[PDB]
């Protein structure tokens, strides 16, 4: 019926505690946002 | 038969609890 | 520092030259934070209406200035460093006909009753002059002074406020002038003959544009969890629900550095300042171990022709630890210095000495002609023109064979040859780095070991952040590190005490904002996911929590859930239908309570 | 490592100056971002 | 230790020591906001046609029309909801 | 261009190749450093 609901801190996975990496990550645009929304939608769907 | 410190996978990955608890589903 | 007031929705300016219409633009720039403190200057501050002098104020990453005034008592600003004629300074003055902006090496002479005079009579070595219509013209005379990328950017706005000295409304400043000066501007002073001074900080704002190219509203994304939610959604109206807007982390409070208590210094002196040097075909290899790898001595010994590192930065060698410091000492022709490097092709790379391509280390070259250049010259030289096959990395062939041609040449160089032929002494330092397993480390001042706190640590070159605790792991005397099921470091051995310490990651989790909706109330609750309320309260009291906003967090509005710690909601024993889900059976709702 | 000198960002920043670190960091960013995209895509398929 | 050295070079030194005059030209490029531009022969402004254009270094293809946007005297460019350039100010006439 | 600046100086010929973004040496460190995100041109002419 349901799946484990996960959440990923995109910046902390790719650039954990690194400002230089985070600033480089910003040049790829809104990928972290798309992944965050996808996982949030999955999380909501499992409760539905 | 089927098997808050984030002891495992502490790399930005977390697990959220379900909205309904096992007790609520049993109810 | 006469008084402090709070800016209210003020100091916003157009960040760029782009026209926008009916959009919400999320941007990062230097802005005055909303509701920040500003210093209110009590005419002239320390100075009175007519007194000799007044203090100089800091210019910290840009300054917001405002003053409601009709008399034009404030007629200029000075920007500079020492302001004593030893460094160039920028003077902006208004004579009510024109504004004159000049940069010269000015001397401050306490330049400001029934008297007016010229100012800054000493103005040597003037380099810049600009003239324009006046800046100044009930009228707020708002200005933002920013100095970035060489340019001194001045923004301004004038508003008609009759009933308020510091208006509570909103307006955006328009760019007024943008000058190509290139001056440091550490500190500044206002010239008089009442005013507010705020300072800008890096901030992200969501700016609301009108149908025309004007900004009508803005929200500061770091002021409050509701503003953060608005910025996350890029809307000034937020619907009822729970939104994930940011993550929280607990920051380290202190840093610790632990290295073995070794007092032996590495013999860089003997290697560089050697009496005799190795021949070109047969480099002299030594090993540096159990010592402090202090590299400032190389810079103290001589100016260098070249100091080029491939796997490391030359600046950071004194921070790193090394497992295999090797030193290859030899003398070559200057024109060959550029050829000893990873990936190079030529006669020296192939027949005398080859480096690996996966090379971590540094190549240091210094012209040695003062000692090695003579009419007979130094006969240590033995170049190998021909070798039957290409040399392998780090291989050295001491024996000489005659080709069926005499491959080795011993020629000294005269001081009259071009520098490309004169000898240079070159030292190649090979630095294998294997995740801090060794005793060689650059000079660092050891600190005390701090346990049961979130700290930064440097263990024999291993750098990280975490909470250190007493370990119950049974390491063998040989083993120094521990890792879990996912190859993440989770244990170290202290280099001085040999104590085994466990590394627990510092608290981290998501932050969710529970909003009734902005059409009902601006009150919100904040959920810190996956954390104990005790840990969060401690992080707030210690000023360790990454987000800068704080929820009121008073008694009986802090509730522990399985989802996390909920701050800003009162838990009740009256059940209802679920409205805004939180998790694990717990929901939140905006309700009428007690009356 | 995804072609980087090291898989740990702290070691890259400790050893290299920003201009070289940016190259090594961009190799790690590319690898981690692709790993997250793969994870999210397969979570969406499993969610369906 | 005296860090600065004032030594003239003789014409008999190898060319690696002889002086060279060097000029470094720093060119910040910020999407055509300025008056400095290499020599180019200006042409007439053509509206209501699909044309190529070069506006103060901004290069593109499109159909130019009279604008009804209210730019402030300061503003020179317009962009839509997706950060695509959709308006320019003519550098000679200041027409939007 | 928005900021044409001209830095005029005389150096030894062997230093001409060292004035460039990303270079290491005595001129880059003690006399003049260029940024790594450098847009511009370096023009050298023997003045003997
Ligand atoms: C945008 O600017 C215009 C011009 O300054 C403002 O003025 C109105 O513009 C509309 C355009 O259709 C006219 O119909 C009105 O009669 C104008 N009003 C006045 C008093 O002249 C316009 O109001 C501005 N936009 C907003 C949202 O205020
Ligand atoms: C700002 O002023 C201080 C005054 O001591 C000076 O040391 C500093 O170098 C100045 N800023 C810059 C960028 O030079
Ligand atoms: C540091 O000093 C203590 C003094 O008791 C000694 O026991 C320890 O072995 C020293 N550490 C090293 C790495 O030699
Ligand atoms: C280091 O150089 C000086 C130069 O005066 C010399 O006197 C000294 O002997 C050198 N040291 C060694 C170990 O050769
Ligand atoms: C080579 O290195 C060894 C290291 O012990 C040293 O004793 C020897 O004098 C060196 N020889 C030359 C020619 O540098
Ligand atoms: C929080 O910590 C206390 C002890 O400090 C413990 O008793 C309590 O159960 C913890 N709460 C959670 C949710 O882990």
């Amino acid at each position: 019926v349901s799946m484990t609901k996960t959440s990923v801190d995109c910046t902390m996975y790719i650039c954990g505690d690194s400002t230089e990496c985070s600033n480089l990550l910003l040049q790829y645009g809104s990928f972290c946002t798309q992944l965050k929304r996808a996982l949030t939608g999955i999380a909501v769907e499992q409760d539905k | 038969k089927v098997t808050l410190i984030c002891a495992q996978k502490f790399n930005g990955l977390t697990v959220l609890p379900p909205l309904l608890t096992d007790e609520m589903i049993a109810q | 520092t006469q008084s402090y007031t709070n800016s209210f929705t003020r100091g916003v300016y157009y960040p760029d030259k782009v026209f926008r219409s009916s959009v919400l633009h999320l941007t990062q720039d230097l802005f005055l934070p909303f509701f920040s403190n500003v210093t209110w200057f009590a005419i002239s501050g320390t100075n009175g209406t007519k007194r000799f002098d007044n203090p100089v104020l800091p210019f910290n990453d840009g300054v917001y200035f405002a003053s409601t005034e009709k008399s034009n008592i404030i007629r200029g600003w000075i920007f500079g460093t020492t302001l004593d004629s030893k460094t160039q300074s920028l003077l902006i003055v208004n004579n009510a006909t024109n504004v004159f902006i000049k940069v010269c090496e000015f001397q401050f002479c306490n330049d400001p009753m029934e008297s007016e005079s010229g100012v800054y009579s000493s103005a040597n070595n003037c380099t810049f002059e600009y003239v324009s219509q006046p800046f100044l013209m009930k009228n707020l005379r708002e200005f933002v002074f920013k100095n970035i990328d060489g340019y001194f950017k001045i923004y301004s706005k004038h508003t008609p406020i009759i009933g308020r000295d510091f208006p509570q409304g909103f307006s955006a400043l328009e760019p007024l002038v943008d000058l190509p000066i290139g001056i440091n501007i550490t500190r500044f002073q206002t010239l008089l003959a009442d005013y507010y001074v705020g300072y800008l900080q890096p901030r992200t704002f969501l700016l609301k544009y009108n149908e025309n190219g004007t900004i009508t509203d803005a929200v500061d994304c770091a002021l409050d969890p509701l503003s953060e939610t608005k910025c996350t959604l890029k809307s000034f109206t937020v619907e009822k629900g729970i939104y994930q807007t940011s993550n929280f982390r607990v920051q380290p409070t202190e840093s610790i550095v632990r290295f073995p208590n070794v007092t032996n210094l590495c013999p860089f002196h003997e290697v560089f300042n050697a009496t005799r040097f190795a021949s070109v075909y047969a480099w002299n290899r030594t090993r540096i171990s159990n010592c402090v790898a202090d590299y400032s001595v190389l810079y103290n010994f001589a100016p260098f022709f070249a100091f080029k590192c491939y796997g490391v930065s030359p600046t950071k060698l004194n921070d790193l630890c090394f497992t295999n410091v090797y030193a290859d000492s030899f003398v070559i022709k200057g024109n060959e210095v550029s050829q000893i490097a990873p990936g190079q092709t030529g006669n020296i790379a192939d027949y005398n000495y080859k480096l690996p391509d996966d090379f971590t280390g540094c190549v240091i070259a210094w012209n040695s002609n003062k000692l090695d250049s003579k009419h007979s010259g130094n006969y240590d030289y033995w170049y190998r023109s021909f070798r039957k096959s290409k040399l392998k990395p780090f291989e050295r062939d001491i024996s000489t064979e005659i080709y069926q041609y005499f491959p080795l040449q011993s020629y000294g160089f005269r001081p009259t040859y071009g520098v490309g032929h004169q000898p240079y002494r070159v030292v190649v330092l090979s630095f294998e780095l294997l995740h801090a397993p060794a005793t060689v480390c650059g000079p660092k001042k050891s600190t005390n070991l701090v346990k049961n706190k979130c700290v930064n640590f440097n263990f024999n070159g291993l750098t990280g952040t975490g909470v250190l605790t007493k370990s119950n792991k049974k390491f063998l005397p040989f083993q120094q590190f521990g890792r879990d099921i996912v190859d993440t470091t989770d244990a170290v051995r202290d280099p001085q005490t040999l104590e085994i310490l466990d590394i627990t990651p510092c608290s981290f989790g998501g932050v969710s904002v529970i909003t009734p909706g902005t059409n009902t109330s601006n009150q919100v609750a904040v959920l810190y996911q996956g954390v104990n309320c005790t840990e969060v309260s401690v992080a707030i009291h210690a000023d360790q929590l990454t987000p800068t906003w704080r929820v009121y967090s008073t008694g009986s509005n802090v509730f522990q859930t399985r989802a996390g710690c909920l701050i800003g909601a009162e838990y009740v024993n009256n059940s209802y239908e679920c409205d805004i889900p939180i998790g694990a059976g717990i929901c939140a709702s905006y309700q009428t309570q007690t009356k | 490592k995804f072609g980087a000198i090291s898989s740990v960002l702290n070691d890259i920043l400790s050893r290299l100056d920003p201009p070289e670190a940016e190259v090594q960091i961009d190799r790690l960013i590319t690898g981690r971002l692709q790993s997250l995209q793969t994870y999210v895509t397969q979570q969406l398929i499993r969610a369906a």
